[PDB]
């Protein structure tokens, strides 16, 4: 182990922050765009309700 | 080399130096006696050339432990005071000459004047010359200059001793280094 432990804390904090930013909790990380092709394909999925 | 130091002492007195070994009319014997006394006194303290008796287990029948003949000072590695009596190990605090267990002791030996490092030899020679000059010709500026030269040679000897024994910080920092790994 190196003579200083600052780098470990910095890397741990950066990892936590980056992972939280990339994968937010309670919010999906990707959005389907509104396209007729997606609208035609989402219907044949067994999910009730409107297209949105 | 011994004749060289005797000639150093003779030069300090202003007399003509000799070549033949210990076959001179003038009182150069005082130089030899002072040289021997100064060498023993200086080597009495532990230097980088001193031996160690790691373990000497005594035979139960005699009970006594032999020590080197040319020893000058002895220090027990453990917490025991040691000394010489009739050429064998002696217990100062117990006033006894017999031992039943092993002894780990550090012993300082004496070195002949032709078998010691150059700096220490020069220091001994200059100290002997200064002492002889103080005894014979008085205490003048020459004595002070000789004392300064001896001090310089002693400093060089200390430099050599510190070079041979690397006295870095490796006693409590070992724990920190072990913790780091």
């Amino acid at each position: 182990r190196d003579y200083q432990s600052t780098g470990a804390v910095l890397v741990n904090s950066a990892s936590t922050k980056v992972t939280n930013a990339l994968f937010p909790q309670g919010a999906p990380f990707f959005r389907f765009v509104d396209s007729p092709d997606m609208a035609a394909a989402v219907a044949e999925l067994g999910i009730n309700g409107t297209v949105q | 080399r011994l004749t060289d130091a005797v000639n150093v002492t003779l030069e300090a007195l202003g007399e003509s130096r000799i070549v033949d070994i210990n076959t001179s009319n003038p009182s150069a014997g005082l130089a030899r006696a002072a040289l021997d006394r100064t060498r023993r006194g200086v080597l009495s303290t532990g230097w980088w050339f001193n031996t160690i008796i790691r373990e000497v287990t005594p035979t139960p029948n005699p009970g006594q432990i032999k020590v080197p003949w040319n020893q000058l000072s002895m220090y027990g590695l453990d917490g025991t005071k040691y000394g010489e009596r009739d050429g064998v190990l002696y217990n100062l605090v117990d006033q006894t000459k017999v031992f039943s267990d092993t002894v780990h002791l550090k012993v300082v030996i004496d070195i002949d004047f032709e078998d010691l490092p150059e700096h220490m030899a020069m220091w001994v020679a200059n100290a002997t010359a200064a002492q002889v000059y103080l005894n014979d010709l008085g205490a003048d500026g020459n004595y002070k200059s000789l004392l300064g030269i001896a001090a310089e040679y002693e400093a060089m000897n200390m430099r050599e001793h510190l070079r041979n024994q690397r006295y870095s910080t490796s006693r409590t920092h070992a724990a920190r280094k072990i913790r780091s790994g």
